[PDB]
């Protein structure tokens, strides 16, 4: 939902781990992207495993 | 008690008309009404998908024949529209009343089926892929009720279409069911709000996808204290004479004079002529279904080939349908694929309908065949 | 109560094999088995042939469709096969079981009626002797179930067979039917061990033989006390309606524009125009049953011959049923030739079922016709 806690009233929700299932057990599990909103960057170095 | 929204009929012939100006200009198909009346739908037997029976529920507000009927539950179920794309649809049990009693009994049919109702098809349309079966069928511009859109899973109607008896002119309904039990599933009608916040329209929708896009097989054990019911369906018409009186018209008298050959159906599938066997009744019928046959002779004079005699013979796909209540050990939804043990025997197929009643909770299981 | 055995389905897929090693050393067909169960019926209507009604029992043990029942009785029936030969042959009441409900009562259908099922027959081999009809019916290469052998008299299936309409095919049922109301006999199924003291095997047999080999008509009276059930039965296909409107086309016209010319069948039988008819009524039937008929004119051009009208508007065989209960003082079996005085009217036929219950013992006498 990505309700306001801090600042106002109501219940807030939010995904962190997606575990997809069979008939007896679990099958795999994928946790939620960890989102790091930023203005400006000043680094040296950077690897990069997926894309840009 | 269950919520019901009763709308007037969903009538093609007004809601189809594309002059509905969008918020941002753009015109569009006329949206869903608001409900001319909120009810309560009790003393009820709703089904899913209607695959065997007819729902039927007394309402509190006093229904019309034509009316559609929306049950809402406080529950969402999510569907797999793209690989990764899942989507929050909210649960619904979309019907048109079909029949209202004296004590407002209403008989309710399923939206889709009495949707596609009247419609015929010719050979020419089934010789593509299943998809453009579905296409056709669900159309605003030619059926009975009006229609927004279709979700549909690619990979189980991805298969060539199953081939059609004497390539004739079938219904709408027919060819549904002959798809329906080779692919597997069953339609689920929904209405709900336009994907898009600029759109403010309330629209319908059939539902042919599942909570998984690539469909997983199940494996569980339903017990005898499940209140089951064991019935046998046919989904292929086969014939049910297996040995035949084979008679054959004598070119010079024109008429049947020559004596009949007699031909038997093995257990393993092979047509023989019975004077032909040397064996001893193990590779043979239990019980001997037996009709008299009669043929004319071919412009070449030549006798009827073994392999025509063999196809009125043969046998039909002798079906294993449960009905039985629900597990909460291990609950068992609509379009699910499940392989069941019931008394000692493995009986493999799908979840077709599921019955939403007062006093229990029931599922249909249709064996779709195909084990050796 | 009633003693009976009961066996599993005599499969002539199985039985019809000649691979039984027989003591002598030559190779037979396979015996009979021994029954599965030894159960005793109770609850019982059993029918001795099966002309019209269909047995019923309560069985102790839990029998299944399927099954063969052997009714015994403690007393032994003498049939002459030849001139002078007769056969010590057990009472025996042979059924296939066609039903079974919860309460475990039995549907029950007569052996032979239930072996010819399904089995048609061309006008080509009606064209024979009785004998080639009922050689070609009771075969175990093409019936629904086994038969060994046949017993029959050669004096009353001697004569030609009965000419069939419109030179058809006829069922197994429909032509046995037709035959044994001209012969005025009925057919019984018999369980027995094989004539030949070497020969172990038990064997099933189908009776077309009576206690005379020359058959006599016995004259006796059927008094009300005997609780008659009395109703009518016709043997023969004729028109109902006697009276008939025949309309002509015309030529000029390719329509039906000429007044159409009615047509009476007289009391003795004969067929004339209504406005040629110049008596008192007293020839004229006493109701006017009328149809109105359509023709097209032949090539020639000439009106429809009055002969092939009359087969259209002609009086069907009025057949009187008698069901009656068994008089001690003059005892009245199957398959035999009477002359019934019933409430000061006689009645000529023969007696077709006997219906054996917990309570009484009852006939039923068909009239055979052919009375002026």
């Amino acid at each position: 939902n990505g309700v306001d806690i801090n600042n106002g009233s109501g219940v807030l929700k939010v995904c962190f781990d997606i575990v997809t299932t069979s008939g007896t057990g679990v099958t795999s599990t994928k946790p939620i992207v960890q989102t790091s909103t930023l203005d400006s960057i000043s680094v040296n170095d950077m690897t990069v495993s997926g894309s840009i | 008690m269950l919520e019901a929204n009763v709308y007037d009929n969903f009538n093609p012939n007004y809601y189809n008309i594309s002059d509905f100006s969008m918020p941002n200009g753009k015109k569009e198909k006329r949206g869903l009404p608001i409900p001319k009346a909120r009810c309560q739908v009790i003393n009820y037997e709703l089904w899913e998908t209607g695959y065997l029976y007819t729902s039927s529920a007394t309402l509190t507000v006093s229904v019309e024949v034509g009316d559609i009927v929306q049950i809402l539950f406080p529950e969402v179920v999510p569907i797999e529209e793209a690989l990764g794309k899942k989507k929050k649809l909210n649960l619904d049990m979309v019907y048109l009343v079909t029949d209202v009693d004296e004590s407002n009994k209403a008989t309710l049919k399923n939206y889709f089926w009495a949707m596609i109702e009247s419609l015929d098809v010719p050979n020419a349309i089934t010789k593509t892929t299943n998809f453009a079966i579905i296409d056709y069928l669900i159309d605003p511009n030619k059926n009975n009720l009006m229609s927004y859109g279709y979700f549909f899973n690619s990979s189980i109607f991805a298969g060539k279409a199953t081939i059609n008896r004497k390539a004739e002119t079938s219904s709408a309904h027919d060819v549904a069911k002959r798809i329906f039990s080779k692919v597997q599933f069953q339609p689920t009608t929904t209405i709900q709000h336009a994907p898009s916040e600029t759109d403010p329209r309330n629209l319908l929708f059939i539902n042919f996808a599942s909570r998984n896009w690539n469909r997983k097989r199940i494996t569980t054990r339903v017990d005898i204290k499940q209140s089951v019911t064991m019935d046998t369906e046919t989904i292929v018409d086969r014939s049910a004479y297996n040995f035949a009186v084979v008679f054959v018209k004598n070119k010079a008298t024109d008429d049947y004079t020559d004596p009949p050959k007699m031909y038997i159906a093995k257990n393993n599938g092979d047509v023989i002529d019975y004077s032909t066997y040397h064996g001893d009744g193990t590779d043979l019928p239990d019980v001997r279904t037996a009709k008299t046959l009669f043929y004319d002779r071919d412009d070449h004079g030549n006798p009827p080939e073994l392999s025509t005699i063999k196809v009125e013979i043969s046998p039909s796909t002798i079906v294993t349908r449960l009905i039985f209540n629900q597990n909460e050990l291990l609950p068992l939804y609509v379009n699910d694929l499940v392989d069941i043990w019931y008394e000692g025997k493995l009986y493999s197929g799908y979840i077709a309908d599921r019955v939403k009643t007062e006093f229990n909770d029931r599922l249909i299981f249709v064996e779709s065949g195909d084990k050796p």
